[PDB]
């Protein structure tokens, strides 16, 4: 029943699942919440991307940390970044530390540093969801697949911004990934590069479907990766995200998405109550005995 | 035959034996049909390339940013601006991808008088071949390349072209990075050839000679050949969103797009300049009139760049 | 030796219909250069082909 499997078509070929019924449903808001955005070129005009294998290319880090470093100063309350992997976590922060970026990025929000201990992780999400509501601010970052991205949900103030940066692609244990990849071709005929543009398109869509629980509630989602802006790649998040994902933000520069930032922030920050809700998006019992409520609904309903 | 000379130095256009009135102002009443909307219409085309912009009209915004796109601009007073069109202006809009009917259009749409078919007649002449191809240079391979299949159809069909061309094809990738086997995306739009490695220095003056300059752009990122000297900004490197625009102009497509950057005196010219050869990674060559701007960019890579006194030499 | 002719198999076809649509991407483009076919519709003749093939 959640909204974060995309595309349902691998599904029942992955699962060799028959459903009955392959059904998407419409994100329907008076006042939208969500822009996903992909910001996968530099102001230096660098394509920030991991394309590279992973591998040591100080130039999308240098960009990574400058688009983190303003987007703190853009973003209220909390940021959430998830990284690709915990290596390469690792060897950028240990970068924007070496180039001084993280003490101006601690200037504008308190770093939270994801670890395999428990103790780190209850202590980092202790201190970060508190420093999002006192007088500081904090800056969550972990990776795109672990725990954290599992048991947190980042509903209302918590992670008002979901930075995805680089595709989240596990290169890492390739022999056992080529195995299931390789059984996949065989009994189910499923191209590597086509699961693999699933299976992390659909982690990305976890940090994203974790960012936002109600309709008082919205998230910025950054997309700091080249890769993203493929047709196909795009084409294979969930369609009522999809929908958000306007061509006029792929691949936008820094500087653009602080300033749509700032214009969604601004758009969305205005006062909308209750009773504002009841125009479009919210359906009260007067609505649901108009006939109306049953015809307008049908289009809400998305399939694949 | 490289400078495209014509619409440059012989400008067709400019009249002569003007019908100058005894006021001393060029008489263009009559040469400049009386066109309706004069209050919302916000341009004059004179028919000698200058125009002229009212900073109070209420379509201002567009109609600036549309002259700043297509003419050069001579004044900006509080009320009125003027703007002068050039070869190299109007082959820059060209090179954007502006179209010479969107131009024609606009221009017709937004002039208080009908546009002088003289100015039509240098419209076509610098929007026509002014750059409709381009000339890729990517993995060291000289792909000649344009959005529409007729102009190179046209060009093809020269037999001392056709004999520049290569037979040569391209690979893909594997599952490492499948990414240049997915760069088999958007082939909609892009239809290139290879171009024989000495060709290019004789082609040249063919294409311009046959009234189709060649944009050539530096695939430097996929160049695999030239080593990259690892190249990088310092921390002290922050783009100015004038500079970041120029340098977005430049490398918006991905690959430099060589051409000419004006900056005023003043402006940090030199970051611009380091930035772009930061950007390509690979050896870059400085040209200046003294030794001192020699040193000075020497100095200035130093506090923009990692480029070592191993690696910067006079 | 199913691994070893699935391999082998899968290989042939990638570097055989890749190569092949840019043989037939080669001759569009001699095509362009030499014939007088449509040249609007040239790339959909050469799109013809290259779908032809790999449907």
């Amino acid at each position: 029943t959640s909204g974060t499997l995309s595309p349902l078509d691998i599904y029942p070929k992955i699962l060799d699942f028959h459903p009955v019924t392959m059904a998407t449903f419409t994100m329907t808001l008076a006042r939208v919440c969500l822009c996903p955005m992909i910001i996968g070129r530099g102001n230096d005009q660098v394509a920030i991307s991991s394309k590279f294998e992973t591998r040591e290319d100080i130039a999308v880090i240098r960009n990574y940390g400058n688009l983190l470093l303003e987007m703190s100063a853009v973003v209220p309350d909390g940021i959430v970044a998830f990284f690709t992997s915990y290596q390469y976590m690792e060897s950028t922060v240990a970068s924007w530390y070496e180039q001084g970026i993280l003490e101006n990025i601690q200037r504008n929000k308190l770093l939270f540093i994801e670890t395999q201990d428990g103790a780190e992780t209850s202590v980092a999400l202790e201190k970060y969801q508190e420093a999002c509501e006192n007088g500081r601010g904090a800056i969550l970052l972990s990776v795109a697949r672990g725990k954290v991205s599992e048991g947190i949900d980042f509903v209302h103030h918590y992670g008002r911004a979901v930075i995805m940066f680089g595709v989240p692609y596990v290169y890492t244990q390739s022999r056992i990934l080529k195995a299931r990849l390789e059984y996949l071709r065989d009994q189910f005929q499923i191209r590597e590069n086509d699961f693999l543009t699933f299976d992390a398109m659909r982690h990305a869509a976890q940090c994203v479907g974790r960012a936002i629980r109600g309709k008082t509630d919205y998230g910025l989602m950054v997309f700091a990766d080249k890769r993203f802006a493929r047709g196909d790649k795009r084409g294979k998040l969930p369609r009522w995200i999809q929908e958000h994902l306007t061509d006029a933000n792929l691949n936008l520069t820094v500087d653009e998405g602080v300033q749509v930032a700032k214009y969604f922030l601004r758009q969305m920050a205005q006062p909308f109550h209750r009773e504002d809700q009841l125009g479009l998006s919210l359906l009260s019992l007067e609505q649901l005995e108009s006939e109306e409520t049953l015809k307008r609904i049908e289009q809400i309903a998305q399939q694949l | 035959p490289q400078e495209a000379v014509p619409s440059a130095a012989g400008k067709q256009v400019d009249e002569s034996g003007t019908k100058v009135d005894e006021y001393g102002a060029k008489d263009y009443r009559l040469q400049m049909p009386l066109k309706d909307d004069h209050t919302s219409r916000p341009l004059w085309v004179a028919p000698d390339g200058h125009i002229f912009l009212e900073a109070f009209s209420p379509v201002y915004k567009y109609a600036q940013d549309f002259l700043v796109a297509i003419a050069e601009p001579v004044c900006r007073p509080t009320h009125v601006h003027e703007y002068k069109l050039t070869a190299y202006s109007l082959y820059a809009a060209v090179s954007v991808g502006l179209q010479t009917s969107d131009i024609t259009e606009y221009l017709r749409k937004l002039s208080k008088t009908g546009v002088p078919d003289g100015i039509m007649q240098f419209i076509k002449l610098c929007t026509v071949s002014y750059g409709k191809v381009k000339l890729v240079l990517k993995h060291n391979r000289y792909f000649v390349e344009s959005c529409h299949p007729d102009v190179i159809q046209h060009l093809l069909q020269d037999p001392v072209i056709r004999e520049c061309r290569l037979r040569n094809s391209e690979l893909f990738d594997f599952y490492e990075q499948m990414d240049k086997d997915e760069e088999e995306e958007e082939e909609t739009q892009t239809v290139s050839f290879e171009v024989k490695q000495e060709m290019i220095e004789e082609l040249q003056k063919r294409c311009i000679h046959l009234e189709y300059p060649l944009l050539a752009e530096y695939d430097f990122r996929n160049d695999s050949v030239n080593p990259d000297i690892n190249i990088d900004l310092k921390p002290t490197a922050v783009l100015r969103p004038y500079q970041e625009k120029s340098l977005r102009k430049m490398f918006g497509n991905g690959r430099a797009r060589s051409g000419v950057i004006v900056l005023p005196c003043g402006a940090g010219k030199s970051l611009v300049g380091v930035t772009a050869a930061c950007t390509v990674r690979k050896r870059c060559l400085v040209l200046g009139n003294s030794a001192v701007s020699v040193e000075q960019w020497k100095a200035q890579f130093k506090m923009w760049s990692t480029i070592d006194d191993s690696q910067i030499c006079r | 030796q199913e691994n070893e002719q699935r391999r082998l198999f899968i290989q042939k076809e990638e570097q055989l219909q890749q190569i092949l649509k840019r043989k037939n991407k080669q001759a569009f483009l001699d095509e362009l250069e030499s014939s007088d076919l449509p040249v609007a519709l040239l790339l959909a003749q050469h799109k013809d082909r290259s779908t032809q093939l790999e449907m």
